[PDB]
């Protein structure tokens, strides 16, 4: 079987050097077209680079051409892909794909890796502002009322926020992160209840952030 | 530049999900599926050949300069985003992949409930006010948010957010988010959120007044 | 600029949604097939549009109750888009497509008295399927009653 | 009817001549390289401001009842405006020539400065050769008030035919013979391009039908061997036209590379998957033939839009430098050449329309903005009325 393990992925300031490592498994990578494809967040997959360790040959996407430089080790069975003068579109996940035949590039990339994750940017490692959106005073008597907690400025990603500490679940919308102008990602949660528990149950928003080791406990009241 | 492109279907529905490229493709494109958070897949190969461990289900055809994918029988497995591999044309790059054909569950039309929640105190002594309005359990996924503020029509400020399609009733969740800072919230009184809705005769405005 | 000014022309078609008066240059929205007919039986509606072409735009249906909102019917895409239905008229209810023609069709089965309104049409101006509904027709009485 | 009929003539020309010059002033800067078009639009635009005070000379019959430096100024610049405009087109001629014929050699010549440099030259030069021009410009003593504006040479009687020579040979007959020779050169030079990338793409059918009938690894070695040299020999051969090297450059260095990838094969002895590698060959030459079809139409676009340009000048201008040398041999006009005489000129002044209006023509981008722009327009009016109207109603 097939498998391509990688690696290097993480965080790098812009104009920084990154190497990505593709680790293979199954198969001589001499014989074979190691191709990089990178998808941004949101967006479609994308071809980057290619090389083939047998002849040499080595090509290169115009948006990356002469900024990158992928390799192979024949020795160690890997494939390297040497990134330089990153810039912020070049945040994305990296996935290293090969073809069935090394001249079938053209037929589909059969095997395909895990993928890793390259992010570039210039923030720091800086810890959440939570802040309560108070459900409506003025909402539906008998019906459903809305109230969540605004996770906003907080860098790396992910966030991981629960209400009541896994208790409450049903109604509970967490909505992507956002990346804003300013390099920070904010991202709400909003969690609908029924009108009449407002006054009496409690919700507090558990948003637990990682990378910054910061716990906090939001209390969303009217 | 372009977003993919929406396909709703129900389960054993005939779909049809068509790339076209500039040139007479001659058996020149792959289809790759991509469901979210995974890798791609290979479907077909050659553009009539079937793939290992791909059901018949799955079949290349040729319209002209338009290649389609078929899925005779949909099962639940089938919904994600398909890609398709452009034919090579002069100059271009060795591979270039086609905008994805995002395919979902169909399911009767429902308006959104839209909420709008004032900034809080808290927030405001940061000195930045963000104006959340929420689109809750909307069907089909396109819709559009306009933000008025004093009735003036807001740009480049805000941002939308869409989860995905839900796992219980596959209906979608927006949250338009606006960005002010509190030099700029002072100076304006009413805050509105209007959504535009296809299940929606007249659009459904939300508003709050400061204080 | 022209795709925004498009979308400019779309506001100023907007400004003529302001305007927003007859149909002199839009779509025409004339309603027909609608009268008394007993439940469970089977009744079609059509309103052929001229003065604009509706195979770039989509074309949807709303009906209003005596004493009740403009709810949601039926919305016809355009061609390969697939066609939408509420959940009351999930089912029963079928609307079809005549680009040539530039006329609609809702065809009813298995009404019920429930269903006894005025089916008001619309046509989306956005060619993004953003529910920019900007014209509507006079509608017709559809009486779901022996 | 008759006398005014000439006057009006000259006033639908100038008209449209001043409209449709600015048009393309607004266009460009909001075919040619941008920079020759500009200034040929002046040479009109200058050219047509003087136009009225000189219509209104024939309208009085011989009045010039302006100013005697009117005279010598408008009449020079009239004057000026057929040395200036075919200078600037033989420039155009020979900045394609050196484009297409020495590209190399005119990388550096073909500068945004350098241009703007050579254009100020030809303007100069054009007040040069216009120096006789300035010497007799003065006001002709017409007989009681009136005054003729003309040129007073010194022995009319005798210089007419130097003068007359001087201008036909310098703005007629030189400037043709120079661009002709330049279009057919390029013309040339492109069957040649044209003919040898097809003869390069050629030797790669005839040897790839090889590999798929070759039963060794000799032969496919020998086979794949000609194709990159035919590669190689292709790609800098790309080098020698001016629409055929930013776009038909690119596609080369995957042609280059599958065929190493195939002779990479081929060496090893792994017959059955160089075959295979060099079967994948025939995707890119049927991409070859395409990129090249669309250039090779887009090449004649541009060709023939420069030669019609230039063309429409040397023919609308060629019969009256036919009657111009005619009437030396022939002093006394007649009452048809007289007709014929004033016929030929106003062929020769259609020259301003056609270059600016042609030039839009021929091209799908310009008329693209001009709908567009036009819709846009009447549409912001419509909406302004609109504006208006909605008012009337409600305000
Ligand atoms: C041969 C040639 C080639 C090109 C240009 N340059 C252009 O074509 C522009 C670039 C568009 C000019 C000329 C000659 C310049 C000396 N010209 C003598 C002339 C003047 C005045 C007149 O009598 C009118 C007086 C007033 C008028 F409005 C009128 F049309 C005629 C008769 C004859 C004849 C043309």
């Amino acid at each position: 079987e097939v498998q391509l393990v990688e690696s290097g992925g993480g965080l790098v300031q812009p104009g920084g050097s990154l190497r990505l490592s593709c680790a293979a498994s199954g198969f001589n990578i001499y014989y074979s077209s190691m191709h990089w494809v990178r998808q941004a967040p949101g967006k479609g997959l994308e071809w980057v680079a290619s090389i083939s360790p047998y002849s040499g040959s080595t090509y290169y996407a115009d948006s990356v051409k002469g900024r990158f430089t992928i390799s192979a080790d024949t020795s160690k069975n890997t494939a390297y892909l040497q990134m330089n003068s990153l810039r912020a579109e070049d945040t994305a996940v990296y996935y290293c794909a090969r073809p069935w035949y090394p001249w079938s590039y053209w037929s589909g990339l059969d095997y395909w890796g895990q993928g890793t994750l390259v992010t570039v940017s210039s923030a720091s490692t800086k810890g959440p502002s939570v802040f309560p959106l108070a459900p409506s005073s003025k909402s539906t008597s008998g019906g459903t009322a809305a109230l969540g907690c605004l996770v906003k400025d907080y860098f790396p990603e992910p966030v991981t926020v629960s209400w009541n500490s896994g208790a409450l679940t049903s109604g509970v919308h967490t909505f992507p992160a956002v990346l804003q102008s300013s390099g920070l990602y904010s991202l709400s949660s909003v969690v609908t209840v029924p009108s009449s528990s407002l006054g009496t149950q409690t919700y507090i928003c558990n948003v637990n952030h990682k990378p910054s080791n910061t716990k906090v406990d939001k209390k969303v009241e009217p | 530049t372009q977003s993919p492109s929406s396909l709703s279907a129900s389960v054993g529905d005939r779909v049809t999900i068509t790339c076209r490229a500039s040139q007479s493709v001659s058996s020149a494109v792959a289809w790759y599926q991509q469901k979210p958070g995974k890798a791609p897949k290979l479907l077909i190969y050659s553009a009539s050949s079937l793939y290992s461990g791909v059901p018949s289900r799955f079949s290349g055809s040729r319209s002209g300069t338009d290649f389609t994918l078929t899925i005779s029988s949909l099962q639940p497995e089938d919904f994600a985003t398909y890609y398709c591999q452009q034919p090579w044309s002069w100059g271009s790059a060795l591979i270039t992949f086609g905008q994805g054909t995002k395919v979902e569950i169909k399911r009767t039309v429902a308006a959104p409930s839209v909420f709008i929640f004032p900034p809080s105190d808290s927030q405001l002594k940061s000195g930045t006010a963000s104006v959340v309005c929420l689109l809750n359990n909307f069907y089909p996924r396109e819709a559009k948010v306009q933000w008025k503020v004093d009735n003036a029509l807001q740009s480049g400020n805000s941002q939308e957010s869409v989860t995905e399609q839900d796992s219980k009733d596959s209906t979608y969740s927006l949250s338009s988010t606006l960005t002010l800072s509190k030099a700029d919230y002072e100076k304006h009184k009413v805050y509105a959120c209007e959504v535009t809705h296809q299940g929606l005769s007249s659009p459904v405005t939300k508003s709050f007044n400061r204080g | 600029e022209i795709a925004a000014l498009e979308k400019e022309i779309a506001a100023l078609e907007k400004e003529i949604a302001a305007l927003e008066k007859g149909s002199g240059s839009q779509v025409q929205l004339q309603e027909s097939g609608g009268g008394l007919v007993q439940p469970g039986g089977s009744l079609r509606l059509s309103c052929a549009a001229s003065g604009r072409t509706i195979s770039r735009y989509a074309m949807s249906w709303f009906r209003q109750a005596p004493g009740k909102e403009r709810e949601f019917v039926a919305v016809a895409r355009r061609s390969g888009d697939g066609a939408f239905y509420a959940d009351s008229v999930q089912g029963r209810f079928t609307v079809s497509r005549d680009d040539a023609k530039n006329t609609v069709y809702l065809q009813m089965n298995s009404l019920k008295p429930e269903d006894t309104a005025v089916y008001y049409c619309a046509i989306d101006s956005d060619t993004f399927y953003s529910g920019s509904y900007d014209y509507w027709g006079q509608g017709t009485q559809v009486t779901v009653s022996s | 009817y008759i006398n005014i009929i000439m006057p009006s003539v000259f006033g639908t020309i100038c008209l449209l001549g001043i409209i449709g010059n600015s048009t393309v002033i607004f266009a460009v800067v909001k075919n040619v390289p941008d920079i020759f078009i500009i200034n040929l639009s002046v040479v009109d635009l200058l050219f047509l401001l003087g136009m009225p005070f000189m219509i209104h000379q024939l309208m009085g019959n011989g009045v010039w009842h302006f100013g005697e430096t009117m005279c010598t100024l408008i009449t020079a610049m009239d004057a000026n405006s057929q040395f200036t405009s075919t200078y600037i087109l033989t420039a155009m001629a020979i900045d394609r020539y050196l484009a297409t014929v020495h590209p190399i050699s005119s990388t550096k010549f073909r500068k945004p400065s350098v241009a703007t440099l050579v254009i100020c030259l030809l303007w100069a030069l054009s007040f040069i050769s216009i120096t006789p021009v300035w010497l007799y410009a003065r006001l002709i003593p017409f007989p009681g008030g009136a005054v003729g504006c003309g040129i007073r040479l010194p022995n009319p009687d005798t210089d007419l035919y130097w003068f007359t020579l001087y201008q036909f040979f310098l703005a007629f007959a030189l400037p043709f013979v120079v661009i002709t020779a330049a279009y057919v050169r390029i013309l040339q030079r492109m069957k040649r391009q044209l003919a040898d990338l097809e003869d390069n793409w050629e030797t790669l059918n005839d040897n790839l039908k090889v590999i798929e009938k070759a039963d060794n690894a000799a032969q496919v070695k020998d086979a794949l061997t000609k194709m990159r040299a035919a590669a190689l020999d292709a790609q800098k051969a790309s080098g020698s036209g001016s629409p055929e090297m930013k776009d038909f450059r690119h596609g080369f260095d995957i042609l280059v590379g599958q065929i190493d990838d195939a002779l990479k094969l081929a060496n090893e002895g792994k017959v059955k998957e160089a075959q295979a590698a060099a079967e994948q060959l025939k995707t890119t030459r049927n991409a070859y033939i395409q990129k090249y079809l669309l250039i090779r139409l887009r090449t004649k676009r541009v060709t023939r839009t420069a030669i019609a340009i230039c063309l429409v000048f040397f023919v609308c201008w060629a019969p009256y430098y036919v009657l111009q040398l005619t009437q030396l041999s022939i002093s006394r006009p007649t009452l048809t050449f007289v007709y014929l005489y004033n016929a030929a000129i106003s062929l020769g002044y259609a020259n301003s329309c056609l270059n600016p209006f042609v030039y839009i023509v021929l091209c799908e981008t310009f008329r693209k903005r001009l709908v567009l722009s036009v819709k846009i327009a009447a549409l912001k009016e419509k909406i302004a009325a609109l504006k208006e109207k909605i008012a009337a109603l409600k305000e």
